[PDB]
DNA sequence: GGAAGCCATCC
DNA sequence: GGATGGCTTCC
């Protein structure tokens, strides 16, 4: 959703859908790091499975910007 | 002068597929006409059941798992829903000569052997073994699971020469316990029958049928078969022609249970004549080849360096040379 | 040990058995908390192998999951 | 130069590598003395291994492994009448294999090494400065070495065949006969199987499939082949043809040869309403492909109308063809014609379509079928082959669909000919 | 070359265990030259006793049945094999691999002698067959008379008897006999356009019967390219390695009273054909012909269009 | 001296045994009766091997058991109604013994050719065609189907054209497997062999047999040669050989079922009458009798007769040309 | 002596 | 698993 009120960020196994080798866009973690403008590391942070085993949520504009850069949604 | 290379075995006692029909106690004499049971098909809810991991641990993992079960279409066979007594019916066939090795290499070991047979056929008749096979067929062993919290079980047992009959017995094979090998007239009558087939003194054809009075509509238990792969079914049974079956080989596997002579302990009771005699059902093998008592150092004690052990196992040696198999290196 | 393919996860049976004389083992395809598919397979199989065998499978969905959720044409 | 200064590391590397089996007991001393010998005289102990081996094209082993004849190195020439397989098709880019020893192959298998980097492997037989003076050895070492290699390049054998081959006669016009011994080819099977490797594995090839599961159209071919079968050469060990054969671990792929119908499946003859009106739409795997393909050519345009033409005759002729063997196969494969319970329509094209008048057939019946032909049937196939092929207007409006048309009622009339000629 | 004036039947020849590879690239059905081979021995044994020469033959393969199978792990398929007898050791034996098949052949003969002026047909044909009943085909042996009792009887039918149209109803009549086969020809015209065509990507021989006979997937502009018979492989015959050599000259040889060759096999193109697609039946008789000046030993079906 | 080629054509060509069956008194209508067909099914087994004895270690041993051994094979019974096998197979003999189908040197060839002459006019083959109609007799091409029967029964006929010649019939377990006696019938099938392998023709027989075994029992058909050599997954332990969707017996086996006619084999007699082959080696035993070390391999004996003219006894004649008559490739 | 035979080792 | 031999290795 567009509304900040409502959207919730997504968990790993969601996230896994568009960004990884096996994913259905098929664009590596680097390349959709370098997408961001961050390293490596930061962005597998993000994917690490629970929050517990030291993994952040992503945000809300980063999410849809990236979203917005793979053509998934337009996000406009 | 050692073991051959080669070594193969014939089997006697060979049975056929039992198939199973159904209909209403009472009217067991007029079972010629009973429709076969039938396999159908059903769709089972799975449910979560397992150990866990301790990675599976947390509380919303489970909820997660509990709020979407997996679905799965499953064969059954049951009973109509007016009748209430299984009839079971296979035949047996004996064929005797069991001393001879189908495959052989060596002469010399091969007349070893027979001489060896032919004096334990000299100084014991087969009166124990068929007295204990005769003892299986009384009781109903090779009904498996379908025997648990049966009413009352009768067998009939008929022996064929020709196309007729000739002599027929009955029994209540609820009497007659899993447990241990008792005295009967008829059942001694029977038992010599089957020793003077296996002698080669005349062949023996038996037909046997049993019938299990259950319950109406209550499940019976057929054969099963193997899944390799799945994308749907899992769990089929077997059949023939479309009548619910059981395989020959469990048959068979309920007749050869006869060893009381494992050194192990005595209370839980017969087991089948195998070397290194192993029951699936407890993953664990009696007579351990530690011990001096499996079977294949047994037969080359009592053949190459000649050392007859105890009478029992002998008898243990030659249902292992009844069973057959593949020997050698 | 798992084979994780983007969101589906490919894991054997922790104990195997003997068909025809080879040890094999059962493997289950994954998808989320929902189970897709299961196969029997020897050992002596690299995880590529492992792979290619549910290949098929997985781009079957693919192509469904395509075609039901296409977007709509005007014109 | 600095070929036989690679030879010697070569040499070097062996020694170190028969030196990697070590024995605890005395293995040092007899690997030094081993070691001394090969870097002393590698190329006077590898001259008597190379006059022992012979290059070959055509081999007599793979027809039995017992039987031993002539082995001929030769390329024969393109014969007169065009159109035709043979090794004389390509000249530029073959592979030769040789029988021999092993050890002697190793030595072959050495020289071949010490032929590339430099010329040296068509330059084997001129050269005697720079190869005696990297290679350590003397002008006459390198006079024996170039006369050695001289003979193992030549073939140095006898004419003569053994009992185990073919050796077949084939009669001459109007006269006696020759005796024709066939050898088996090595160096086309060599090229044909890295063609067919090529063929099923390859980045090209798994990125064609790839590409035909995703339906993503680059400028790129695929190719496929079905029902190959497999031929093993001798025993465990394939080498003993050529070493070619240990490359190809004694395995050759066989091209499937088959007659149509090699698949002798049961026949659904029987007298089923919903089986009778399927079998007047006939649905076979055959069928539903000439099916498939027919619905694929109808979105055609007329640029190429000639050969669109002429492709969409040939689908027609062949499909009637098909239904026509369809019906005989049905017919002549039908033991007897049984009363069909409530076969819709089935017995109304059965009266011709179906067996003769049998004893479960009323003669009053059969002589009423052989009254009149099945024109009617044919009639109705023709009506459920136009309904099989999707037609628009675009065909009624335009000429190409006339004449499509023209053709579909010519071949439904010469089917129709030819059905009520054996009709009655 | 010669046209046959009388056309003989055998009606249906069941065979067992046959060679099924007969070539080292293909597997299917045997040589042709196994059947010219076959006509010339039936002419050496008998046919020279009642005065005829025998031409071409023809093949309609009413059923197949190959002892093959399939390794239950891959695409290609294996060969069943027998169990050769114990060597002296009694260890084991060399294995070799070999492929036998059932067949279902019509042989079809034409004739050039005095058919019917000598004899009349019936006898000729009932004393062809009693000559047929004891040979083999490709290694195959002929299964004997069985409850198929009925196709016994064989016909010679003349070939310009009667008028065209008498020629033509006799052709109709005859061919609605064969009816579940097809027959076999060679269609080497065909691989001459097509390689024609395929000249104008590249000069390359070889795949021109390579490409032509598997299944190509064409990338869309997701299709099959297409091909509209029954596309076959098969082995022309064979071009020599070596010059002609004397009757004693080569060892070991079959017989020290011929000359010898040593050849190499040549492979081409045939295609299934339905009996109802062809005109006349001297279309599909396989001859024999021989060019001794260069290698080429052929065996084709020439006049077939 | 002989030749480098040799080449001998195979005579008494048999058919593929088609299996059927049946209910017993209704034998002689049995033109129609339904085949026996072959199925799978799953089996699962424990370990009855003798294992390498330094590895018994009866922790290693329970975990070994611990795993289950499952397999899928396949089966041919019988129909839980019927209770009888019909076999049924044809026979073509052809005649002209003598004859090679290849020979290097001719001088070889009509020695043979001269010898064989003087072998067939010397005795006619009314010792092995008594024999042969002794192994027909006795179904000892039934192999293991013959074995604890209850009645045997089997059914020759001679077919000259497309009508039956003349009919035989026998009780195949009265003849034992052991000796050959003589019978009318026996001598008169055995006439019929003599003047068959006289070169006079191709006689043609259909032989049926029948035997008593049981409801729903179990029958044996061949069995096929497959090689595993292969990484992948496990195949089925056992396939069957079917003929168009019904159980057979291959054409050989019942072939080296018909030629076990030799006790004259030098090492002893209790063993029974063997197959005949060029040092005739049993594939049972694993063992070569007639030793080529001694002078009664088929090679020797035949050098002897025909080119030193050491002329063996009728005993060696009878094995030489029982070899003869089987057919083979001989050379260098 | 010479051949043949076996075993052996190579690849 | 075919090929060549090398010291034995008979007779």
């Amino acid at each position: 959703t567009h509304d900040a009120e409502e959207w919730r960020p997504p968990t790993s196994w969601e996230l896994r859908h568009v960004v990884g080798e096996g994913s259905f866009t098929g664009v590596s973690g680097a390349a959709a790091a370098a997408l961001l403008g961050m390293s490596a590391t930061n962005f597998r942070k993000y994917t690490a499975g629970d929050s517990a085993a030291n993994r952040q949520k992503i945000s809300f504009a980063a999410w849809h910007y990236l979203l917005d850069r793979l053509g998934v949604k337009r996000a406009s | 002068l050692s073991t051959a290379s080669v070594l193969a075995f014939e089997r006697k006692l060979d049975p056929s597929d039992a198939l199973m029909s159904a209909g209403a106690w009472a009217q067991r004499d007029a079972s010629q006409e009973w429709p076969a049971v039938t396999v159908r098909e059903k769709s089972v809810r799975g449910t979560i059941s397992n150990r866990l991991k301790t990675k599976d641990r947390d509380p919303a993992k489970l909820d997660a798992s509990i709020q979407s079960p997996n679905l799965q279409t499953v064969d059954v066979a049951n009973l109509p829903s007016d009748a209430d007594t299984l009839k079971v019916r296979f035949t047996l066939r004996v064929l005797g000569g069991a001393g001879t090795p189908s495959a052989c290499n060596d002469a010399a070991y091969r007349d070893k052997l027979l001489q060896t047979v032919a004096t334990y056929v000299n100084e014991q008749g087969f009166a124990e073994l068929a007295r204990r096979y005769a003892h299986n067929l009384a009781n109903a062993r090779f009904l498996w699971r379908n025997r648990v919290g049966a009413e009352a079980v009768e067998v009939r047992i008929n022996h064929i020469r020709q196309g007729e009959v000739a002599r027929t017995w009955r029994f209540d094979a609820l009497a007659i316990g899993l447990r241990d090998f008792k005295a009967d007239a008829e059942l001694d009558a029977l038992a010599e029958l089957i020793a003077s087939g296996l002698s080669g003194s005349g062949h023996v054809l038996l037909e046997v049928v049993a019938f299990a009075r259950i319950g109406d509509g209550q499940e019976v238990f057929p054969s099963q078969e193997l899944i390799l792969d799945k994308g749907q079914k899992s769990k089929t049974l077997y059949s023939v022609r479309d009548a619910a079956a059981i395989h020959s080989q469990k048959i068979g596997n309920a007749l050869r249970t006869i060893d009381t002579w494992y050194p192990d302990e005595d209370g839980l009771g017969p087991i089948a004549v195998e070397p290194y005699g192993s029951v699936t059902s407890q993953g664990k093998a009696y007579r351990q080849p530690k011990q001096k008592l499996d079977f294949y150092t047994l037969l080359d004690n009592w053949v190459l360096r000649d050392e007859a052990p105890a009478v029992e196992q002998q008898h243990y040696v030659i249902a292992n040379l009844i069973r057959g198999g593949v020997f050698g290196e | 040990n798992a084979i994780h393919i983007g969101p589906f996860s490919i894991t054997p049976a922790a104990r195997g058995l003997h068909y025809g004389g080879l040890p094999h083992h059962q493997w289950t395809l994954y998808y989320g908390p929902r189970e897709m598919a299961i196969k029997t397979l020897p050992d002596s199989y690299t995880s590529s192998e492992v792979r290619d065998e549910f290949s098929d499978i997985i781009a079957e969905f693919v192509i469904d999951a395509r075609h039901r959720y296409a977007p709509d044409v005007l014109e | 130069q600095e070929l036989r200064q690679f030879i010697e590391s070569f040499i070097q590397e062996r020694l170190q590598g028969k030196l990697d089996k070590l024995h605890p007991d005395e293995d040092d001393k007899r690997q030094t003395l081993l070691a001394t010998h090969r870097r002393e005289a590698w190329l006077a102990d590898a001259a008597r291994r190379v006059g022992q081996l012979q290059l070959v094209t055509h081999t007599l082993k793979p027809i039995h492994p017992d039987a031993r004849g002539s082995n001929l190195h030769s390329l024969p020439q393109a014969p007169g009448q065009p159109g035709l397989a043979g090794s004389h098709e390509l000249g530029d880019r073959l592979v030769s294999d040789v029988v021999g020893n092993a050890a002697a192959l190793d030595v072959f298998k050495f020289l071949s090494l010490q032929y590339q980097g430099k010329n040296l492997l068509n330059w084997l037989t001129e050269d005697s400065a720079e190869a005696v003076q990297a290679l350590s050895d003397n002008a006459e070492q390198a006079r024996e070495w170039r006369q050695a290699f001289i003979g193992i390049t030549a073939v140095k054998g006898a004419p003569a065949s053994h009992s185990l081959a073919k050796q077949l006669y084939f009669p001459l016009p109007g006269s006696g006969y020759h005796l024709l011994a066939p050898l088996f080819p090595t160096s086309l099977v060599h090229h044909v199987h890295a063609l067919l490797r090529e063929a099923r594995f390859g980045d090209a090839a798994k990125a064609a499939r790839e590409a035909r599961s995703r339906q993503e159209s680059w400028p790129h071919g695929f190719s496929e082949y079905p029902n190959l079968a497999i031929q093993k050469f001798g025993g465990t060990k394939p080498q003993n043809i050529s070493q070619l054969n240990s490359e190809r671990y004694g395995e050759n792929w066989l091209l499937p040869s088959l007659p149509p119908h090699w698949q002798r499946q049961d026949q659904r003859a029987p007298i089923r309403h919903s089986s009778v009106f399927e079998h007047d739409f006939g649905r076979s795997p055959e069928v539903s492909r000439l099916t498939r393909t027919l619905q694929r050519l109808l979105a055609k345009t007329r640029h190429n109308n000639f050969t669109i033409r002429r492709y969409r005759a040939q689908l027609v002729g062949q499909i009637c063809d098909e239904a026509l063997q369809y019906a005989a196969r049905l017919r002549e494969l039908e033991p007897g014609w049984s009363a069909t319970p409530g076969c819709q329509l089935h017995d109304a094209e059965q009266l011709w379509l179906d067996p003769l008048r049998a004893q479960t057939d009323e003669t009053f019946l059969q002589r009423r079928l052989r009254g009149d032909w099945p024109a009617e049937v044919g009639n109705r196939f023709a009506n459920w082959l136009n309904r099989a092929v999707s037609s628009d207007s675009q065909i009624l409006g335009s000429p190409e669909a006339a004449q499509w048309s023209q053709e579909l009622s010519k071949e439904l009339t010469m089917f129709k000919e030819i059905l009520e000629d054996e009709r009655d | 070359v010669t046209d046959p004036e009388a056309l003989l039947l055998l009606p249906r020849l069941s065979i067992q265990n046959a060679n099924a590879i007969s070539s080292p690239l293909t597997w299917g059905f045997p040589s042709p030259g196994a059947f010219t081979g076959f006509v010339h021995a039936l002419q050496r044994r008998v046919g020279i006793s009642l005065d005829i020469e025998l031409d071409g033959v023809g093949i309609v393969c009413h059923r197949f049945e190959a002892q093959i199978s399939q390794p239950a792990g891959k695409r290609t398929k294996v060969f069943n094999l027998t169990r050769n007898p114990l060597n002296r050791d009694g260890s084991t034996a060399a294995i070799v691999e070999e492929g036998r098949a059932h067949l279902e052949v019509s042989l079809l003969l034409g004739v050039h002698g005095d058919g019917l002026d000598d004899h009349p047909a019936q006898e000729i044909a009932r004393q062809v067959q009693e000559q047929a009943g004891a040979m083999r085909l490709a290694g195959g042996s002929i299964l004997p008379w069985c409850n198929e009792r009925f196709p016994a009887p064989n016909a010679e039918l003349l070939m310009l008897g009667g008028s065209d149209e008498q020629r033509r109803k006799n052709q109709r009549r005859l061919t609605r006999r064969l009816l579940p086969g097809f027959a076999l020809v060679s269609r080497e015209a065909l691989l001459q356009q097509h390689l024609e065509t395929l000249r104008t990507t590249l000069p390359e021989a070889t795949t021109l019967d390579a490409l032509l006979d598997l299944c190509r997937i064409n990338f869309e502009p997701w299709q099959v390219r297409d091909k509209p018979g029954w596309l076959v492989p098969i082995p022309a015959g064979y071009n020599a390695l070596s010059p002609l050599y004397l009757p004693g000259e080569v060892r070991n040889a079959r017989d020290r009273e011929t000359p010898l060759r040593f050849v190499e096999n040549l492979f081409g193109l045939g295609e299934w054909l339905s009996p109802h697609r062809v005109a006349a039946l001297s279309d599909l008789l396989w001859y024999h012909h021989a060019e001794p000046d260069k290698g080429l030993y052929r065996w084709s079906t020439p006049r077939f269009v």
